């Protein structure tokens, strides 16, 4: 209870292939164990690496942890960042007086923005496998600079950008979906000139 | 010089006579400085050396928290070992543990220790590398698995290489006038005749610290190893130690035998003959 | 100072 | 490994919801209880000690959150007379080492959803959208899109089953769903997902694609006074077979 | 396996009649820990006797020091009565100032 762990930064954006660094500080000297937890959206915190007071650095493949028990600060180093590394990272220390507990940092949201090799921005219209009268808009193969803004009209729905990896031929592609209940709705009404780039392949459905 | 810190744990089960008793004693070399006994009405860590009385209430409150954890833990460890050996819940069993660190003459972690026993026999021990365990039988191999999973060796290495060594140094400075001051022994020989032909010649050593002492009876040069009646180093009760070695020699040959006294507090190894 | 971590056997 | 039960709970206001925290392969003298709202931090609520009284953190109502450390393997957290503000993600941790806390293993967490009215619960409608021919000829890839709509609450897990075996390659699902009416408190959600195969994989009519949406809803003990079907924990699927051109 | 206690009866300082000293009984090398130790003055149990805290040797056998404040004389006989699970009858060890 006499331990305060401070985690910096609160948020982190790093390019796929680049390195990410998270720094933490602790107060109590009774701290000799320092774990690192990775928590993916809606899932449990998972132990990825940890360090003890008799070690200065510990490395596990791309993951590495650093400890400076003199300045009372420890760091997490992720090299060659993958988009799968995107999660909330928590650091902790076991120090303090009184009741025994792990004192956790407030968290770091790591966002690994993917690197698209050959972008082919296009908006496609996909038909229902059953009804065949119902459809959706798919804005795909756009670069990572592209932002998918929510539509002003509440009767049109636009999801956020979402990257998929086809592990077989190292192909990563960003995608966003749109739809409407209004029968008159066209793809262009959602993925308009403000969202889609100029080179966008937009065929007639 | 070469110093050490050791903690001695004893966890006894006592079926029908209450819950298991846990006792702990701490030592800096051959000097006890702490004690804990779960059998107390108000269990708390207590000083057993003057140079520890200066430690604040947080220190004592910290130790008591640790020894209360061990009381809860050893109650569970005693049930598990009873189960591993298929022992009845009516028998009394003992788990013993001795752990601690050694400082070299260079004042750095020389070697660390963590040994556990069940009913007075080796059970599990931390190896010299402070990474692996030596298990005595298949039951200790279950404990080994639990401890490997819990990364207990990794935990101990951090403690032994750090806090053990750091606190030992602190105790040595706070108690330098007694812990770093070697007491030389008090030597004197006595003549006690057993028969008309033979008589006992006892070589006495008193008030020395540490307990490491070498007493050898040499008949004109050769050590009488098989023939000397050497007794165990005994505590005086005032932090010091006593030891004697007696040889039954023939009445008249008293000047052929010489006693050599080896100790840390002595400038040179003493040589003693019987003084009539 | 004693070791403050204990694991059941 | 540490586990919890239930993993997701929907209940009416005033009910007491009991959550288990169990160390499946070790004995634990201590278990920790956390609360995790959409703000990312892990907020320690209490420390469960065997077989002592729970230690509560500052600003935690000892009476609202009952903690029982029954055995060296189980700790239960009771959210007594739960109200919609008590809706949160309750996660626990335990480790094999006692004393100064060491390696902690987290349970999967419990998603508690407390509603003033249980009639605002609805299951999703799942639809699978076949790839565009314009995409097949242009990139030689074929993206299938799945869309689950009209569900309440947020409890839903989507998966793709190509030919009866689960697929994770070429798959991406919205991190969180969107409100159909983004103004009301009780707004039904929609969630979308995408699975990209090759045009050569989609062109085979023997190739089966199933988008499975497991919804967590009402239980057997939950009373349903309305004529429409009970929105129980069910699996809603939509499928599509391969198309040759 | 149970070990039998080694007994040593001696004084803290060299015994000088009329001069205050300590009567020591060191029980060592025994297992299990429960042991009954008494200090005797002319075959009678001494009421106020203190003892050290339970510790053990490297071979796991326990050791205890039982002590009392005493003033030695010529006519006073001192002894130590020990009883353990390994002992069928209590072992009484007499105090000799030359032992």
């Amino acid at each position: 209870m006499g331990e305060n762990v401070e985690q910096h930064p609160s948020t982190l954006s790093v390019q796929e292939g680049d390195s990410a660094v998270i720094k933490c500080t602790y107060s109590d000297s009774a701290s000799n164990y320092f774990p690192w937890y990775k928590q993916e959206l809606g899932k449990r915190p998972q132990l990825i690496i940890d360090i003890r007071s008799n070690v200065g650095e510990k490395k596990d493949q791309r993951i590495a942890v650093t400890l400076n028990k003199t300045a009372k600060h420890f760091s997490l180093h992720i090299t060659e960042t993958q988009p799968e590394d995107s999660a909330v990272y928590f650091c902790a220390a076991d120090g303090g007086a009184g009741s025994y507990q792990l004192t956790f940092g407030k968290g770091t949201k790591l966002s690994v923005i993917p690197n698209i090799q050959n972008p082919d921005p296009a908006v496609y219209q996909l038909r229902d496998s059953k009804s065949s009268d119902k459809s959706v808009c798919l804005f795909t193969d756009f670069d990572s600079q592209t932002n998918v803004s929510q539509s002003k009209d509440s009767d049109v729905y636009i999801t956020d950008k979402c990257v998929l990896d086809m592990r077989s031929m190292d192909f990563k592609s960003n995608s966003a979906v749109a739809w409407s209940n209004k029968s008159d709705f066209a793809c262009a009404n959602a993925f308009n000139n403000s969202i889609i780039p100029e080179d966008t392949f937009f065929p007639s459905p | 010089g070469s110093h050490s810190m050791r903690y001695f744990y004893t966890a006894m089960s006592r079926p029908g006579r209450g819950e298991p008793r846990f006792i702990a004693v701490g030592y800096v070399d051959d000097t006890q400085f702490v004690r804990f006994d779960s059998d107390a009405a108000s269990p708390r860590t207590e000083p057993r050396a003057p140079w520890i009385e200066q430690e604040g209430p947080e220190y004592w409150d910290r130790n008591t928290q640790i020894f209360k954890t061990n009381t809860q833990t050893y109650r569970e460890s005693l049930r598990n070992l009873r189960g591993y050996y298929n022992q009845s819940e009516a028998g009394s069993h003992i788990i013993q543990r001795m752990y601690g660190c050694d400082l070299g003459p260079d004042g750095r972690l020389l070697r660390g220790h963590d040994q556990s026993a069940y009913d007075g026999k080796d059970y599990i021990a931390l190896n010299e590398d402070l990474s692996s365990w030596t298990a005595a039988d298949t039951a200790a191999q279950i404990t080994q698995r639990k401890w490997e999973a819990a990364r207990v060796a990794e935990q101990l290495r951090a403690y032994l290489e750090g806090l053990c060594v750091e606190w030992l140094r602190r105790y040595l400075e706070n108690g330098k006038e007694t812990l770093q001051r070697a007491d030389p022994p008090k030597t004197h020989v006595t003549h006690h005749p057993v028969s008309d032909h033979e008589a006992t010649l006892r070589c006495w050593a008193l008030g020395f610290y540490p307990a490491e002492i070498t007493l050898t009876w040499q008949r004109d040069g050769e050590d009488q190893t098989q023939d000397t009646e050497l007794v165990e180093t005994r505590p005086a009760g005032d932090r010091t130690f006593q030891k004697w070695a007696a040889v039954v020699v023939p009445s008249g040959e008293e000047q052929r035998y010489t006693c050599h006294v080896q100790h840390e507090g002595l400038p040179k190894p003493l040589t003693l003959r019987w003084e009539p | 100072l004693p070791f403050d971590k204990s694991t059941i056997m | 490994v540490v586990s919890q039960h239930p993993s997701r709970v929907i209940c009416k206001s005033g009910t007491s919801v009991k959550i288990e925290c169990r160390s499946l392969d070790f004995q634990a003298t201590t278990m920790f209880w956390y609360r995790q709202f959409p703000k990312q931090s892990l907020m320690l609520m209490a420390t469960s000690n065997e077989g002592s009284k729970a230690t509560y953190e500052q600003g935690v109502e000892k009476d609202k959150f009952l903690i029982n450390h029954a055995s060296l393997t189980l700790s239960t957290l009771t959210v007594t007379s739960a109200h919609p503000e008590d809706s949160s993600f309750y996660i626990c941790s335990a480790g094999p080492t006692s004393g100064r806390t060491d390696t902690q293993y987290f349970g999967p967490g419990t998603r508690l959803t407390v509603l003033e009215d249980l009639k605002n619960v609805f299951p999703p409608e799942v639809a699978v959208f076949e790839p565009s021919e314009a995409e097949i000829s242009h990139t030689q890839k074929a993206t299938l899109v799945c869309l689950a709509t009209g569900f309440y609450p947020d409890h839903v897990e989507l998966s793709w089953w190509v030919n009866g075996k689960e697929v994770h390659s070429g798959v991406c699902t919205d991190p969180q769903p969107l409100k159909e009416q983004p103004a009301l408190n009780d707004s039904r959600y929609a969630l979308s997902s995408r699975l990209r195969v090759s045009a050569t994989f989609w062109q085979n009519p023997r190739n089966h694609f199933r988008c499975q949406v497991q919804f967590y809803g009402l239980s057997e003990n939950d009373e349903w006074t309305q004529d429409r079907a009970k929105p129980v924990t069910q699996i809603v699927s939509a499928e599509a077979w391969g198309r040759a051109d | 396996i149970q070990r039998t206690p080694k007994i040593q009866v001696y004084s803290r300082h060299p015994a000088e009649n009329g001069k205050s000293n300590f009567l020591n009984c060191y029980v060592s090398g025994f297992h299990p820990s429960d042991i009954e130790v008494d200090l005797l003055k002319n075959g009678e149990r001494i009421e106020k006797v203190e003892h050290s805290d339970l510790s053990f040797s490297k071979d796991w056998s326990f050791y205890l020091l039982y002590y009392t404040e005493f003033t030695p004389t010529e006519k006073d006989e001192y002894a130590c009565r020990v009883n353990h699970v390994t002992l069928s009858q209590p072992k009484i060890v007499k105090w000799d100032r030359d032992m």
